């Protein structure tokens, strides 16, 4: 199956066949971040398209131009390792080629003068490493993706939340992808009112009068002309019948024939029909009916020229009078009714105060900036550059494409500037919305929300900081430097690394990396914000756009999401899940064809997805593909419904496509209730590693994918043997074929060893493989922190009863037996990093040494002679890592210790001990030690020391790993030797490096042994190099921030083992504390005398209604008990017949589930590495949604001789009797969370205090006080307790000369304290008198 | 008039200060004789 796999297999009870195999897990990063760098040889992506946006660079002249050739990243000066060592980002020089071409003064043309083309360096680029991640300043950070609205155009209302009526009101806005807001709307009188970015409204049609439209203009644009064809007399008016829909009957019709409908009867759609039928164009209408309707053009007369009547004026008996004596042949009218075609765009043109461009113009300029007196030149330039200017203006591609797409426009390409069609065409669907034809756009669908992810974050920063930049080139174009200057000079690297700097290192998304375990990671990586520069903001996030859409089905999990305050803001992307080209989610569908279920397979974004009918992966299907059923339950319109098998165009790929990757590890997820599913999602990624990982025994079968698709383990590249393998290295022989031609053919695994996460646990990989042990590529060589054989162990397989033991679980309390602690099951490493900074002050130098005032010789006792601990020194709180002391002077002697000190003559300290010390109550090992030291001061013996350890472990790694390659090229040239003209006796006759020397018969040998020559040279030279690389990156002086002469870091590794207070949690929101650890002899305990580890509470099941966590137990005691038959017959030394018979037993069991294991393929070696690996238990895989079921667990139960009802008879530790019920007993996995207890507790008596208040300070990290809240304060107000209030208030806090004369009474044994004022109230005294007020204490 | 339209002292310096017309190279010359 594999090599890695076959080790141990995980009994998989899912019965769903995997049509599509779980993706690469990081690919959003990856993918993006890809995008960015790389070289797009058109300009769409990234770099090329950031330096396409502001290049070629004109100054406001034609003299000179500045253009943009070509760019490239250099290779980074430290590698990633050592980024993080240093403190420094992992980042790579970006060499940009520019042109400065020099056009001369006078031709048609402009021709060029000369090109000076250089390399400019514009700043350097955070690279990503392998994994996703950026090591910026030393951290590892995580930039995490961004769910924003999608530029375009968005169609909403208030519905009835304004003018008290319930009456609802339209808006529509356009949203740039950069650029300003354009916000259409309706008041409660049915006027449009145009709105930029968010400013005062104007009347809608004073930017249709912005653009050059005249009133007759916008009136033939937003309507439709009633004509009035008058004859000599009897007012003959043209006619559409459906113009007449619902009209009320004003007059009645004779035409083609008499009366249709007399009055007092509407019109009816049998009216228009036979009307039509008659086919009527021409009506003689009254002369009252005319009467109040709207003339759609400037009707002027030809005798004396003025204006008769304008455009939009509500025409009466007199204007139609009047326009007769001047004899027009057509009048045009607007046709506007209610609910089908309504007035609003002329009632809008009746209150906007604007009459032509240049009013429209300067009402815009009043309102956009008020208080400066409009020109027309700048009123004409601020509306041409608000919308319609490239440069302050971008509705981007995705901008553009869903501004056509809601517009229903075939092309989704255009400019990303608006256009008059563009604010016409909204306006009109604004007008359609209003009048019935189209509804409201749903702002939280998943078509209208899009991702934006590292590698366009990164560029928009890259453009900003081009932009600012571009601003200086321009400028220093218009100067007469013009002739002597390269490109070199006029660019400026320090904006452009600063904007790229500010989103790497100060962005709200580029978050401090989770890196707890393996899930934490990937879980980070894979995290998309609503919040963020262009999102929302935590606090008015509303309730609609924290909850779960129906198109967050399949594309964000809808159970993975922070519990507090934002919650629905911070998502989690789901398994299959990927990004479109537009940046929109899309999920994978498998396409029903014929009523076969094809596995052919596309991805649906949220839109297209809601056009189909989408069959449930629940859904069976027979073995051609068919339905078995005809009724299948289906999702059509983001409603869910029954449908016919023919009717299904897509299925679901797999049944846990809808979750993240957090909540498909919880296995029987689909029997807990889903706020307690959020919980275990939550708290699976806060598992600290323990000593030795353990495989979950019942788990889901994502563990292998989690582990390897984080870098945590070390997975094979290409296939081998392995050659070497150790704790910290592992070499593998490639196969020959898999090797490339000219090369060593060899793998080296250097491993990670103990070192720090961001949350302070510890990374070290531990090989899986064996010494001669075949390999497979991709097969894992070593495990990382928290995997177990390359598959994700978070946590220890406990064996829990489920009773109440005596009010120690009582309310999420956890009793814990002492073999937990024994066994170090949940003993965790943590390692601190503590530094010792050495600075320059004024006084003079601080000084790194072992001779310390005030200090004995017991406590220098783990000092080395530089005043540095030891590496490997058992250090506890208060021990002295290194000693430093800091020149003081001027000590000011109080008379009484100046006597003190005549008498027994003791000089003062000129220095005061400023040592670093451990950290009370932390108690650990020194595990390294790093001295920084700057250039020109100089290296003591423990810097020197350090060094030369190592320099020479530089030069022994390369050396190894050069005899490693260079052994790996001589097999391979002994091999190539006796696969033609065979030396095998005289090559161990010749010397070993002159095989090189041997010319052989070519027919293809000789090439062969000479492209091997060729790389033994190369490999030789290569190592003396990256000898020299190292050795000067070593040797060479540190650059430390200024001030500092020094640091010294030191390593601290703490074993942490579990104690009372410690949360454990299981993967179902069962959460809870230790609190007791109990003796083994009191633990309850089974027939066989076995005791249980871990004693839950039942009353926490009913209520928090995980019932995942009964069967996940019921279940682990069936898949150990497994292990304790195979364990058995393993110390029984049963025959390998036995075993295979018993363990394929055991894989064989299920209802028709979907993998097959044979055993007879394995062999008795494989069947025995397999048993042992069993014999702990079998583990077992429980797909989300499609797991196992009870009766398969009762079966495997039976399987095991367990009682099926998985619970048994318990005995009392204590009496050694029996409890009166049968107690579900089992083993459930359970996780040591990071909220430790050693963490948590603090204490403080007296302690520093705040400058300008001078109360308690913080944290425990300054040692500082619990806040005494205002709501404590009323709790002791609702007491009577007064006293203990002032003493909270003025002696415990502020009260400056109180708190010193009651510690003293403390000392003195009276508790009595004598308060003043605090002295918060002076500060608050002079706060308000620093403003113009006379406050005062009236002292009568 | 856009008197007790704006808060900002900018645009209100600007407002008056944009009130008087720049000087050819002629008005500069009398202005420093009238000086
Ligand atoms: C080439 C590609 C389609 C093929 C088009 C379609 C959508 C376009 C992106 C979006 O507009 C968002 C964003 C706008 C910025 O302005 C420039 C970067 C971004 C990422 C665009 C890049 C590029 O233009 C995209 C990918
Ligand atoms: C088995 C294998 C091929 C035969 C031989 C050839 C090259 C040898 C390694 C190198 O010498 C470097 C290093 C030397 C240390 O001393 C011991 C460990 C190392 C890794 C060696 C292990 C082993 O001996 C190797 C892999």
């Amino acid at each position: 199956y594999s090599y890695t796999e076959k080790k141990r297999i995980r009994k998989d009870f899912g019965k769903r066949p995997q049509v599509l195999d779980v993706p690469y897990l990081l690919s959003i990063q990856l993918d993006s971040f890809q995008k960015f760098i790389e070289q797009d040889p058109e300009g769409q992506y990234g770099l090329e398209a950031a330096f396409r946006s502001v290049f070629p660079i004109q100054s406001y002249s034609g003299n000179s131009e500045l253009q943009y050739v070509s760019y490239r990243l250099g290779e980074p000066v430290f590698d990633v390792q050592e980024c993080q060592i240093r403190g420094v980002t992992y980042s790579a020089p970006l060499r940009v080629k520019l042109r400065l071409v020099i056009y001369e003064r006078e031709a048609p043309e402009g021709t060029v003068k000369d090109i000076k083309e250089q390399e400019v360096y514009m700043g350097e680029i955070p690279l990503m490493t392998d994994n996703g991640t950026f090591v910026i300043n030393g951290t590892e950070r995580v930039i995490v993706s961004q769910l924003h609205r999608s530029p375009g155009v968005f169609f909403d209302s208030d519905k009835g939340k304004t003018h008290s009526s319930g009456k609802v009101l339209y808006n529509a806005r356009i949203i740039p992808y950069r650029g300003s807001w354009l916000d259409f709307e309706f008041d409660p009188k049915d006027n449009l009112f145009v709105r930029i970015d968010r400013r005062r409204k104007l009347p809608a049609t004073i930017i249709l009068r912005a653009l050059n439209y005249t009133t007759e203009q916008i009136l033939d644009l937003f309507f439709e002309k009633v004509i009035f064809e008058i004859r000599d007399n009897k007012l003959q008016m043209e006619l559409v019948p459906e113009r007449l829909r619902g009209e009320t009957a004003s007059f009645d019709i004779e035409a083609n024939g008499k009366v249709y409908v007399e009055k007092g009867r509407r019109i009816t759609a049998r009216h228009i029909r036979q009307l039509e039928k008659d086919d009527v164009k021409l009506i003689e209408v009254p002369v009252e009916y005319i009467a109040g309707k709207v003339v759609a053009k400037d009707y002027i007369d030809e005798s004396t020229g003025e204006l008769i009547c304008a455009a939009n004026m509500e025409l009466s008996l007199d204007l139609l009078a009047k326009l007769s004596q001047s004899g027009h042949k057509r009048i045009e009218t607007l046709f506007t009714n209610d609910l089908d075609h309504g007035p609003y765009i002329s009632e809008t043109l009746r209150v906007d105060p604007t009459n032509d461009r240049l009013s429209a113009l300067v009402e815009i300029y009043r309102m956009m900036r008020p208080g400066e007196p409009p020109t027309r030149e700048a009123a004409e330039s601020l509306f041409e550059n608000l919308f319609f200017s490239e440069d302050r203006y971008d509705l981007s591609a995705v901008g553009r494409m869903k501004f056509n797409r809601s517009l229903l426009r075939e092309e989704i390409e255009g400019s990303g500037i608006l256009s008059k069609d563009d604010i016409i065409d909204v306006m009109k669907k604004l007008i359609d919305i209003r009048n019935g034809k189209g509804e409201v756009d749903d702002i939280d669908h998943l078509g209208n929300r899009r991702i934006r992810s590292v590698g366009e974050m990164a560029e928009n920063q890259f453009r900003v900081g081009l932009v600012r930049v571009e601003r200086a080139v321009k400028e220093r174009l218009s100067l007469g430097d013009l002739d002597t200057l390269m490109p070199q000079d006029m660019i400026n690297a320090k904006p452009i690394s600063a904007a790229v700097k500010e989103f790497f290192g100060s962005s709200q998304l580029s978050q401090f990396m989770d890196q707890n375990n393996p899930l934490s990671e990937i879980t980070h990586k894979r995290r998309i914000s609503a919040l963020g520069p262009g999102g929302l903001t935590r606090e008015r996030a509303g309730f609609e756009v924290r909850d779960v859409h129906p198109t967050h089905y399949g594309r964000v999990c809808p159970i993975e999401t922070p519990e507090g305050p934002n919650i629905g803001l911070i998502n989690s992307l789901s398994v299959y899940a990927q990004t479109n080209e537009y940046g929109f989610l899309e999920t994978p569908y498998r396409k029903v064809t014929d009523g076969v279920v094809t596995d052919e397979i596309h991805y649906l974004s949220a839109i297209e997805e809601g056009n189909y009918v989408i069959a449930q992966a629940n859904s069976n299907l027979d073995e051609e593909g068919h339905f078995v059923e005809d009724l299948v339950t289906c999702r059509s319109k983001g409603e869910s419904s029954l449908f016919s098998r023919d009717q299904v165009d897509y299925m679901d790929v797999s049944t846990q496509q809808v979750v993240s990757v957090g909540a498909s590890l919880i296995p029987f997820l689909e029997h807990d209730d889903a706020n307690r599913a959020l919980m275990g999602a939550n708290m699976q990624r806060q598992a600290v590693p323990t000593l030795r990982a353990d495989k979950p025994l019942v788990g889901t079968g994502m563990e292998r994918a989690v582990a390897v698709d984080s870098g945590v383990t070390a997975v094979a590249k290409r296939g081998g043997v392995v050659q070497y393998v150790d704790a910290s290295r592992i070499v593998i022989k490639v196969n020959e074929d898999e090797m490339y031609p000219g090369e060593a053919g060899i793998d080296i695994y250097n491993l990670t060893k103990y070192t720090r996460s961001n949350q302070n646990t510890c990374i070290n990989q531990m090989p899986c493989v064996s010494l001669g042990e075949p390999v497979e590529r991709g097969d894992v060589l070593a495990d990382g922190p928290s995997t177990d054989l390359g598959e994700l162990a978070l946590g220890q397989n406990m064996r829990v009863a489920f009773m109440p033991w005596n009010g120690y679980n009582f309310e999420d309390s956890i009793l814990v037996s002492e073999r937990v602690v024994q066994e170090d099951r949940f003993t965790t490493i943590h390692i601190q990093e503590l530094a010792c900074v050495s600075r320059d002050t004024k006084l003079g130098p601080e000084e790194i040494t072992a001779d310390i005032p005030n200090v004995g010789e017991a406590a220098l006792s783990k000092l080395d002679e530089s005043g540095i601990v030891y590496i490997g020194a058992e250090v506890t709180g208060g021990d002295i890592l290194v000693g430093k002391v800091t020149p003081k002077g001027e000590t000011q002697l109080t008379p009484e210790e100046k006597l003190l000190r005549a008498i027994f003559g003791e000089k003062a300290s000129d220095v005061k001990d400023s040592s670093l010390r451990v950290p009370n109550g932390v108690s650990g090992t020194v595990i390294d030690v790093q001295v920084f030291t700057r250039d020109g001061v100089e290296k003591d013996k423990r810097a020197l020391e350090i060094e030369e350890m190592q320099l020479k472990q530089a030069k022994k790694d390369l050396s190894e790993e050069l005899q490693i390659l260079e052994a790996g090229l001589f097999s391979r040239i002994r091999a190539v030797l006796v696969a033609g003209g065979v030396e095998a006796e005289k090559l161990d006759k010749l010397p070993r490096d002159r095989w090189l020397e041997l010319g052989l018969t070519d027919e293809e040998k000789q090439n062969q042994l000479e492209q091997l020559a060729e790389q033994y040279d190369e490999l030789k030279h290569e190592f003396e190099k990256k000898l020299e690389a190292k050795r000067r990156k070593i040797t060479q002086g540190d650059d430390l921030a200024p001030g500092v002469l020094k640091i010294v870091k030191v390593y601290l590794a703490v074993k942490r083992r579990i104690q009372p207070g410690d949360k454990m949690a299981g993967r179902h929101g069962n959460k809870g504390v230790i609190s007791k650890i109990n003796p083994i002899e009191d633990m309850p305990y089974d027939e066989n005398g076995t005791p249980v580890d871990i004693v839950l509470n039942p009353l926490g099941v009913p209520s928090r209604m995980n019932i995942g966590q009964i069967l996940e137990t019921h279940l682990g005691m069936a898949a150990k008990g497994i292990g304790d038959k195979i364990n058995a017959m393993l110390k029984q030394q049963q025959e390998v017949a036995k075993l295979r018979e018993f363990i394929q037993r055991a894989y064989d069991l299920g209802a028709d589930v979907r993998q097959k294991v044979d055993l007879s393929t394995f062999s008795d070696e494989e069947v025995m590495r397999l048993a042992e690996n069993l014999r702990k238990g079998m583990p077992i895989a429980t797909p989300v949604f499609d797991g196992a079921k009870e009766a398969e667990i009762k079966e495997l139960l039976k399987l095991g001789d367990l009682p099926t009802s998985g619970q048994i008879r318990l005995y009392d530790g204590r009496t050694g009797e029996q409890f009166e019920r049968p107690v579900t007993v089992g083993y459930m996995y359970m996780l040591k969370l990071n909220h430790l207890v050693d963490d948590k507790m603090h204490a403080r008596s007296t302690g520093s205090y705040s400058l300008v208040t001078q109360q308690p300070l913080g944290g425990k990290a300054q040692f500082g006080g619990q806040r005494f809240g205002e709501m404590e304060v009323w709790a002791l107000e609702a007491y009577g307790a007064a006293y203990t209030l002032q003493e909270m208030l003025t002696v415990k806090s502020d009260d400056v000369n109180g708190r010193t004369k009651m510690y003293k009474n403390i000392v003195d044994g009276n508790h009595q304290m004598e308060p003043g004022m605090p002295e918060s109230f002076n500060v608050l005294l002079k706060e308000i008198r620093s403003l113009g007020i006379n406050i005062e204490l009236e002292d009568e | 008039s856009e008197i007790g339209r704006t808060t900002d002292p900018v645009r209100m310096y600007m407002r008056e200060m944009g009130t008087v017309e720049l000087l050819t190279r002629e008005g500069e010359i009398d202005i420093a004789k009238r000086i």
